[PDB]
């Protein structure tokens, strides 16, 4: 989709 | 002229000009506050957004992470890597700990230098990104959780919720927990609250100097920049100030104290560590002047999950006259770092 996602960084 | 020497300002507004945030941020820009890229902002002693952090040992931490970096010469790399859930009572009890408390230090040139010699030992826990809000829900002023800006118009107009963008975020730190460079995603602005306990520290650059920067980090992680072009924005960089220095990056430097607020401008460049024990609140921000970084800015996509957000509500909305041109590919504007948001046109007068 055009607009989404997370602020949070992909962990490890 | 309005801060030629682009360093970061303190602004303190009285109540009556506390109330009106959006208001507020074009006033400090009329005053030059954007061109530093970060900005502090002293509310009025009157104001309080919650009456006691006592009642929130249950809070619980769902993800914290646990902070390995690896790196020498000032150029670092850190891993975040997930460790399980705790409350903030626990936390607080190692953050506090001696195993991973701040060490004395004299004035702050000390332990800043402490932060930049031992930032790759004994690695730190951060209680960061966390859903949830500290503020009461009667504070009208400043409330973090509804800032009333044209970011607005993403939920409203998509429904799309996008954590930590549109909604808040809590950070839980400690002793040498940082935040790598980085500017907001969509390189939007940015606004950091910190609610109680010891101090945050920042590094800014001026937005007029980012590309400078960029073109240094992607000099230093070829390999990085070669998978993907805005790799900083993984924030997992870190670049100490004296090797900002030793290649001509301009930047200046500041400590946020319990009960202030700290606002990153579009594009402007940031990073940081904690003194200590302590909890701040963020979320991002927009005005009439980011519509066109927004439009400029170089994502991520070499990851999933990432932010990302569509232009064609706000170029549709605020720029009517440009969005066929737009839509066609053919917008060709150049945008003017120094420049303040079109709301500031009523204090400059
Ligand atoms: O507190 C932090 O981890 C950094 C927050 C800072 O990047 C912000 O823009 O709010
Ligand atoms: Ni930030
Ligand atoms: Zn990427």
């Amino acid at each position: 989709p055009a607009t989404g996602g997370v602020k949070k960084p992909h962990r490890y | 002229t309005l801060n030629p020497s682009a360093r970061i300002m303190t602004f303190y507004p009285t109540m009556e000009e506390f109330r009106n945030f959006s208001r507020y941020i074009a006033y400090i820009e009329s005053q030059g506050a954007h061109r530093a890229g970060l900005a502090k902002v002293v509310p009025p002693k009157e104001w309080k957004p919650r009456a006691s952090y006592d009642d929130i040992d249950d809070l619980v931490i769902p993800a914290p992470i646990q902070q390995l970096v690896t790196g020498q010469s000032g150029l670092f790399t850190q891993y975040n890597i997930q460790k399980k859930a705790m409350t903030v009572r626990e936390f607080r009890k190692i953050a506090n700990s001696d195993k991973y408390c701040t060490p004395r230090y004299s004035e702050f040139e000390e332990l800043e230098r402490k932060y930049w010699k031992n930032l790759t030992f004994n690695p730190p826990i951060y209680g960061a990104d966390v859903n949830g809000t500290l503020y009461e829900k009667h504070v009208d002023e400043w409330n973090i959780g509804r800032l009333r800006t044209i970011l607005d118009l993403v939920e409203k107009e998509s429904g799309i919720t996008i954590e930590g963008v549109n909604t808040p975020y809590l950070y839980f730190g400690m002793w040498k927990t940082s935040f790598a460079w980085h500017t907001e995603d969509m390189d939007l602005y940015s606004i950091n609250y910190l609610h109680f306990g010891e101090p945050k520290s920042w590094y800014s650059v001026p937005p007029e100097h980012g590309k400078r920067l960029e073109r240094l980090a992607k000099g230093f992680f070829p390999g990085s920049a070669q998978s993907c072009e805005a790799f900083l924005r993984h924030k997992m960089t870190l670049i100490s100030p004296l090797m900002l220095k030793k290649y001509g990056i301009p930047f200046d430097k500041v400590t946020q104290e319990a009960g202030e607020f700290m606002i990153t401008f579009p594009y402007g460049y940031h990073a940081g560590f904690n003194h200590g024990f302590n909890c701040a609140e963020s979320t991002n921000f927009a005005t009439r002047r980011w519509i066109e970084y927004g439009k400029q800015a170089v994502l991520c996509s070499c990851r999933k999950d990432m932010v990302k957000i569509s232009m064609d509500v706000f170029v549709r909305k605020f720029q009517p006259e440009r969005y066929k041109l737009w839509k066609a590919g053919k917008d060709n504007t150049v945008i003017d770092h120094t420049l303040p948001t079109p709301e500031a046109a009523e204090f400059l007068k």
